[PDB]
């Protein structure tokens, strides 16, 4: 019981400093922030 | 209201509202991240 509940707090104290760990979700974001930024572009190019 | 455009041979389909930014006096039109007209000088009197 002393090491099972130090190792829970360890978790949360990564959490609120790192934002790295959760950045594999960062990338389902960053991969549709892209695609949707694509089509918009596309409609300046005067295409020939 | 949405009506058809023509201003100064421009043509479009929108509705006009009041700009509260601070525009150029010498801009004639102005435009958006798709590359297209969201503002447009009124060419009688000086509004945008």
């Amino acid at each position: 019981a002393n090491q099972f509940n130090s190792a829970i707090g360890k978790i949360q104290d990564s959490l609120s400093s790192t934002a790295s760990a959760l950045g594999k979700l960062q990338d389902v974001v960053n991969h549709n922030a892209q695609a949707l930024n694509t089509l918009v572009k596309q409609l300046s190019s005067k295409f020939g | 209201k949405c009506v058809n455009f023509n201003f100064n041979g421009l043509k479009g389909t929108g509705v006009l509202t009041e700009s509260n930014k601070k525009f150029l006096p010498f801009q004639q039109f102005g435009r958006d991240i798709a590359d297209t007209t969201d503002a447009v000088r009124d060419p009688q009197t000086l509004e945008i």
